[PDB]
């Protein structure tokens, strides 16, 4: 079981750039190595094996490199189609193991995240639920932090996380959070508080509604 | 011209058995050598094993043993990976793929993928309720509406605004799991001036439960 | 685990039986001839497969997965496979010196040819594995080329199986005393005569007696000595006669080296066929495979591979069975 390490999961470069993705075998697997990529739809490609051979049908700005455990593709110039997930398989001995992946963006210049809340529907406190929801929305890079507070003072169990891919149209990316309480627990504090920490702002971003002056 | 497809997405209650099949075309099915691979949703590979079509006969990771059955149909020119005792850690995709004859321990040619999804949960329909600006939230020149969509199973809703015809601002959020059942959301974003003047309405369509909700966003 | 201690026996009693068989020609001079020299040359090659193939097919037999090198399955494949068109070659041999000798009684040289040409043809069809022609996969260790299985089973199981048989059918084809003692009394009535009359009642009583004998030079050469009576050239008719002698005990002769050979005939006859009882499944599967697209399980493929494997035990059972002056040695050499 030779375990295969990829250091940067993710990894941004602006297009028509040089990228290098490393790849540590835990041991000497003596360069038995190959690369395939993996596109957003879910296709797998064979790109490299070997660690320098290409395979028939790619393009010559991939190329591999490396040595006992210690490996590397490498893209000579980044072009949009390039944009996917590269993964890293040993053969050196079974069973065939592949490394964590390293999925590639675009880098692109900072953006603020537009951020709105939302308390609940009727329809939700009918249900006896209540998700406050807050959308942070455009922002570049996807590094990003979001605090829930109800009444100041912060809620970490019962908030749910999600962020979209990069878009295809202005490579940002956007997220939302939803803090789902049961309507008793709602009813009972007033203030409740969407807080983002992103890199383009030294304040926080601070989004807030008392329940009390609602119709 | 290779082409591996295979079967359909899979939906199976914990406990049971599934058999995701792998149909080849383009070459000799009796020389190439057949591997079956795992990627889980944290998105790492893992290679469950390999089959002789020729010979019938297979090699497995010492992992997979006893939960992956693999077997071949050479007059259909199908493989077919058998997965049994399903728990949730089985929930995945599976591709098939072919062993490249030139280079040793690599697989040139994958299929598309299978899904398998190992839940003990009932179809059920979504709960969509509307996002509208908040109480006293003052408002700039856009206003971002959205649309939660709570509580269903199984996954694939499909939500639009206004029929399709607004598609230039709208987020569409992937969904997670939450008490079992899936949730997501989606926003949408128009000038100030433009609503509620002119109607923005949500539509969540889970063709699983034959369901189709529309909401019309209001203020307040 | 199971039949690993199983066939480990099974290749022990091969390689004692081979020993046994190779030693009991190499010291006793009543088996010293061609056709066991060509029966040694077959021990020897079923010794090299108990003892160079056998112990990793039993190895892959009990771990299931080559845990050695491409390199290494190759070469091993390549000796299988040699070995193995060795035996089936030898056995197309045997049946060539049994023809020979049967038809044609009338020297090593051609001993010696027969096992080099029977050696250098197997090696010759055996080499391309070992020039990294078997693409085996990881972690297995098969012919894993169809086309060099289908060229395999053309060149070493079907065309020297086919050819054996076509001799052995020839052999079958070669398939009185009160004649020979007819013939030899007119013989020398002939010899005795002086007259006309005499000898065409002898030649005409040979010629009758002589029927049972043939199918024949014997009847052609009556008849020409028979067109000389009529003519009355009694001289050159007892000339004719004398030859006529000549030509009876050839015959004598012939069917005498027959009578002594059937036997030996018989038994490699018997050890050919046990050799196609316990070779046919597996190729009969093969073709299956090949020709349907049958989903055969491997436990047929490795049951059939042992069947076939069973018979390099058997010979000297039949060695020992079918043949006096081998199982005195055998009996010899054990005290
Ligand atoms: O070549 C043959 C016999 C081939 C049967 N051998 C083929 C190869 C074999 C063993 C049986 C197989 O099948 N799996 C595994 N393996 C193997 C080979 C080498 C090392 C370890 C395992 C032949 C037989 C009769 C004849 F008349 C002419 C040729």
């Amino acid at each position: 079981d030779i375990v295969m390490t990829q250091t940067t999961s993710s990894l941004s470069a602006s297009l028509g750039d040089r990228v290098t993705i490393s790849c540590r075998a835990s041991q000497d697997i003596s360069n038995y190595l190959n690369w395939y990529q993996q596109k957003p739809d879910g296709t797998v490609k064979l790109l490299l094996y070997y660690t320098s051979r290409l395979h028939s049908g790619v393009p010559s700005r991939f190329s591999g490199s490396g040595s006992g455990t210690d490996y590397s593709l490498t893209i000579s110039n980044l072009e949009p189609e390039d944009i996917a997930t590269y993964y890293c398989q040993q053969y050196s001995k079974l069973p065939r193991t592949f490394g964590g992946g390293t999925k590639l963006e675009i880098k692109r210049a900072d953006a603020a995240p537009t951020v709105s809340i939302f308390p609940p529907s009727s329809e939700q406190l009918t249900s006896g639920g209540a998700s406050v929801v807050c959308f942070l929305n455009n922002f570049y890079p996807k590094d990003i932090n979001v605090k829930w507070k109800i009444d100041g003072s912060e809620r970490q169990n019962g908030v749910l996380n999600s962020w979209t891919d990069q878009d295809s149209k202005d490579s940002t990316y956007s997220m939302s959070s939803t803090l789902t309480l049961t309507k008793d627990e709602y009813e009972r504090h007033n203030s409740y508080t969407c807080e983002a920490t992103h890199k383009t702002s030294t304040s926080p971003i601070v989004k807030s509604f008392n329940r009390n002056e609602c119709n | 011209e290779v082409q591996l497809q295979q079967s359909g997405a899979e939906l199976v209650k914990p406990g049971a058995s599934v058999k995701i099949s792998c149909k080849a075309s383009g070459y000799s099915f009796t020389g190439y050598n057949m591997n079956w691979v795992k990627q889980s949703r944290g998105k790492s590979l893992e290679w469950i094993g390999y089959i002789n079509p020729f010979y019938g006969t297979t090699n497995y990771n010492q992992r997979f043993k006893g939960k992956a059955t693999l077997t071949v149909d050479k007059s259909s020119s199908t493989a077919y990976i058998q997965l049994n005792s399903l728990t949730s850690e089985d929930s995945a995709v599976y591709y098939c793929a072919r062993r490249y004859l030139t280079g040793t321990g690599a697989m040139d040619y994958w299929g598309q993928g299978t899904s398998v999804t190992v839940s003990s949960a009932k179809t059920t329909p979504p709960s969509v309720y509307p996002l509208a600006p908040g109480c006293g939230d003052t408002t700039g020149s856009s206003v971002t509406l959205g649309c939660l969509v709570k509580g269903y199973f199984p996954e694939s809703v499909t939500v639009t605004w206004n029929s399709g015809s607004l598609s230039s601002s709208v987020h569409t959020f992937p969904a997670l799991l939450q008490s079992g059942l899936y949730t997501m959301s989606s926003s949408v974003t128009v000038p100030s001036s433009t609503w509620p003047s002119q109607t923005v309405t949500c539509s969540v369509a889970h063709p699983a439960s034959s369901t189709t909700v529309d909401k019309k966003l209001e203020p307040s | 685990n199971y039949y690993a201690t199983l066939l480990t026996l099974l290749i022990a009693v091969i390689v004692f039986g081979n020993v046994l068989v190779c030693m009991a020609v190499s010291r006793e001079k009543a088996l010293q001839t061609t056709t066991n020299y060509l029966i040694v040359s077959l021990a020897v090659a079923d010794l090299l497969v108990a003892t160079l193939v056998m112990p990793w097919v039993v190895y892959l037999e009990v771990v299931g997965e080559w845990k050695f090198s491409r390199i290494h399955c190759d070469i091993f494949v390549t000796l299988d496979v040699m070995m193995c068109t060795a035996k089936i070659w030898n056995l197309c041999a045997i049946s060539i010196d049994r023809y020979t000798a049967v038809a044609m009684p009338m020297s090593k040289r051609r001993v010696t040819v027969m096992i080099s040409i029977v050696w250098v043809l197997s090696f010759t069809i055996s080499c391309p594995l070992l020039f990294g022609l078997n693409n085996a996969d990881q972690n297995e260790c098969i012919i894993a080329n169809p086309a060099f299985v289908v060229y395999s089973s053309i060149v070493s199981f079907y065309v020297p199986f086919i050819v054996t048989l076509l001799v052995y059918i020839k052999i079958y084809i070669v398939l009185l005393e009160d004649n020979w003692e007819t013939l030899n009394d007119n013989l020398k009535v002939i010899e005795k005569a002086d007259n006309a009359a005499q000898v065409k009642d002898a030649l005409t009583k040979m010629r009758a007696a002589a029927l049972d004998a043939g199918s024949d030079i014997l009847v052609g050469q009556i008849d020409d000595a028979l067109k000389l009576a009529n003519e009355g050239k009694v001289k050159e008719a007892q000339a004719a006669a004398e030859q006529l002698k000549t030509t009876i005990n050839a015959y004598i002769q012939k069917y005498g080296s027959q009578q002594k050979e059937k036997k030996a005939t018989q038994m490699l006859a018997i050890v050919l066929g046990v050799f196609i009882i316990c070779w046919l499944p597996f190729f009969i599967t093969h073709i299956l495979n090949i020709h349907c697209d049958c989903n055969i399980p491997p436990v047929l493929y490795s049951a059939f591979t042992w069947l076939g494997y069973v018979n390099s035990a058997v010979n000297p059972i039949i060695y020992t069975t079918f043949n006096i002056e081998f199982r005195k040695a055998f009996l010899k050499i054990l005290h």
